[PDB]
């Protein structure tokens, strides 16, 4: 081990740098494209951060239901899915269920229409829903892989599986309360 | 900075075994041979280095300019600076001046 | 707040109410979809 060694202190070359590191680093071999060896570029390892699955290429943002309905509707004009959160009751009431007031749930509906959805200025929504009012926000981002299926139990011994599509968004429906408060003093 | 095996979700190694090394996972058979560069580090770690040049070491430091005391102006302390912590923070400067029997030393 | 646009109507549908499933993967990006890959079996339980 060398103990007498003379310090260097005067300024050097930056492309010098450059230039050696190239010629540490860029001999490449990348035409070692073997059988054994290749890879598909689908097939890639992943970032921990799904929004950011990009570690090795090949050489969220901010969002308003407002928006995010508009973008929907003008730039694209296709079929969506989505998957939206509604509050506990309904503001109906079970149609001759002989009834404890057991809560009014989409399941227990009729079809046809229900109501109207609400765009105003500035932005903000509401579900107008027969006599009152529910507020729409949007829910917290998703970046994991979600499958919408029909499960069809055809025969006690065996059905059958299709594939619809996927969701890519939430949506969050809330009463208004101070809404309620207003209209009915207490 | 690390990766994870899309086959089964887990953290994979660096193995050789053929003509070329190769990022594998150990549970599941995945295994994707590396052949370009990647640009990023887990900034490894090494302790402070105070005294090895101590007292007068090489003089092959001597420099001309220096600033001054701003009140009595012998002619004996060249200027110096210095570093705090690691790769991307900021670095420090001290203005000392020792002739004896005080505490003088500026930041 | 007037309206602006876009007063756009609901309906509900009750032919899969009981048939309807939400499938989800934790550990699979988004980005990568499972249909490429020929599926072989399932099974399930009704209760
Ligand atoms: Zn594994």
């Amino acid at each position: 081990r060398p103990e007498v060694i003379q310090s260097h202190s005067i300024f050097e070359q930056g492309p010098a740098e450059m230039m050696k590191k190239k010629g540490n680093w860029d001999k490449t071999v990348d035409v070692s494209d073997m059988g054994p060896s290749h890879i598909i570029n689908i097939k890639k390892e992943k970032r921990e951060t799904d929004e950011e699955t990009k570690q090795i290429l090949r050489m969220l943002p901010k969002d308003v239901s407002v928006a995010e309905l508009l973008r929907e509707l003008s730039l694209t004009k296709e079929e969506e899915l989505l998957f939206l959160q509604l509050p506990d009751t309904l503001p109906g009431q079970p149609p001759t269920q002989d009834i404890a007031e057991n809560a009014c749930t989409l399941a227990d509906l009729t079809e046809g229409q229900v109501g109207k959805l609400l765009i105003r200025k500035s932005g903000r929504v509401q579900l107008l829903l027969g006599k009152v009012t529910l507020d729409v926000t949007m829910g917290t981002a998703c970046s994991f892989l979600q499958e919408l299926v029909s499960v069809g139990l055809g025969d006690s011994r065996t059905g059958e599986m299709t594939v619809l599509g996927h969701v890519k968004h939430k949506l969050v429906c809330s009463p208004d309360f101070e809404s309620l408060l207003d209209h009915k003093h207490r | 900075m690390l990766l994870f095996c899309p086959g089964c979700g887990n953290g994979l190694i660096v193995e050789e075994g053929q003509r070329c090394h190769r990022f594998s996972c150990n549970t599941c058979p995945y295994v994707h041979n590396i052949t370009r560069k990647v640009t990023n580090r887990k900034y490894p770690k090494l302790k402070e280095v105070d005294d090895v040049l101590g007292g007068a070491a090489a003089w092959e430091n001597v420099d001309s300019t220096a600033e001054s005391c701003p009140k009595c102006e012998h002619p004996r302390a060249y200027f110096m600076q210095l570093q705090t912590r690691s790769a991307d923070e900021p670095m420090t400067t001290f203005y000392k001046c020792c002739n004896a029997q005080c505490g003088h030393r500026w930041r | 707040d007037d309206p602006v646009v876009q007063e756009i109507d609901v309906y509900l549908a009750k032919s899969l109410a009981e048939k309807l499933y939400l499938f989800q993967y934790p550990v699979r990006p988004a980005s990568m979809t499972y249909d490429d890959i020929p599926h072989l079996s399932a099974k399930i339980k009704p209760k």
